[PDB]
């Protein structure tokens, strides 16, 4: 059901949110990462994000809780609704296009260590119509 | 939600790096 590689990739996502590396995601850490990803959620919006996943109730998300939600979302969310949500993270100004500059910001934000050239290559590979940027449909074709 | 979208994005970067 879950290989070690899938588990470590789910840990890579968990680690981004648990910035102090103590095995727990707090609101403060959830708030910090969500703001770096363009968003700006409400203080209530952060405690019920934490809440919907914190299954034992200690007010915090450990990796077993996280791995349980990710395994369920992987089985429940449809493949198209999946990417739409990711696109909206990339398309930081909501104009319907992911530019190289927008992709660069997410790459640096998620601690990736890519060259400006490599990001350009990433855009090149998904750009199907040649306008130098990535729309929603182009994103789904690469992501699947 | 926002947790799974983040996984999807890190996978996109992963897939590219293998090329
Ligand atoms: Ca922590
Ligand atoms: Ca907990
Ligand atoms: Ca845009
Ligand atoms: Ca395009």
């Amino acid at each position: 059901q879950l290989t070690e590689e899938q588990i470590a990739e789910f840990k890579e996502a968990f680690s981004l949110f648990d910035k102090d590396g103590d095995g727990t995601i707090t609101t403060k850490e959830l708030g910090t990462v969500m703001r770096s990803l363009g968003q700006n959620p409400t203080e209530a919006e952060l405690q019920d994000m934490i809440n919907e996943v914190d299954a034992d109730g200690n007010g915090t998300i450990d990796f077993p809780e996280f791995l349980t939600m990710m395994a369920r979302k992987m089985k429940d969310t449809d493949s198209e609704e999946e990417i739409r949500e990711a696109f909206r993270v990339f398309d930081k100004d909501g104009n319907g296009y992911i530019s190289a500059a927008e992709l660069r910001h997410v790459m640096t934000n998620l601690g990736e260590k890519l060259t400006d050239e490599e990001v350009d290559e990433m855009i090149r590979e998904a750009d199907i119509d040649g306008d130098g940027q990535v729309n929603y449909e182009e994103l789904v074709q690469m992501m699947t | 939600g926002k947790f799974y979208a983040t996984f999807l994005i890190q996978e996109y970067f992963r897939k590219f790096k293998k090329r």
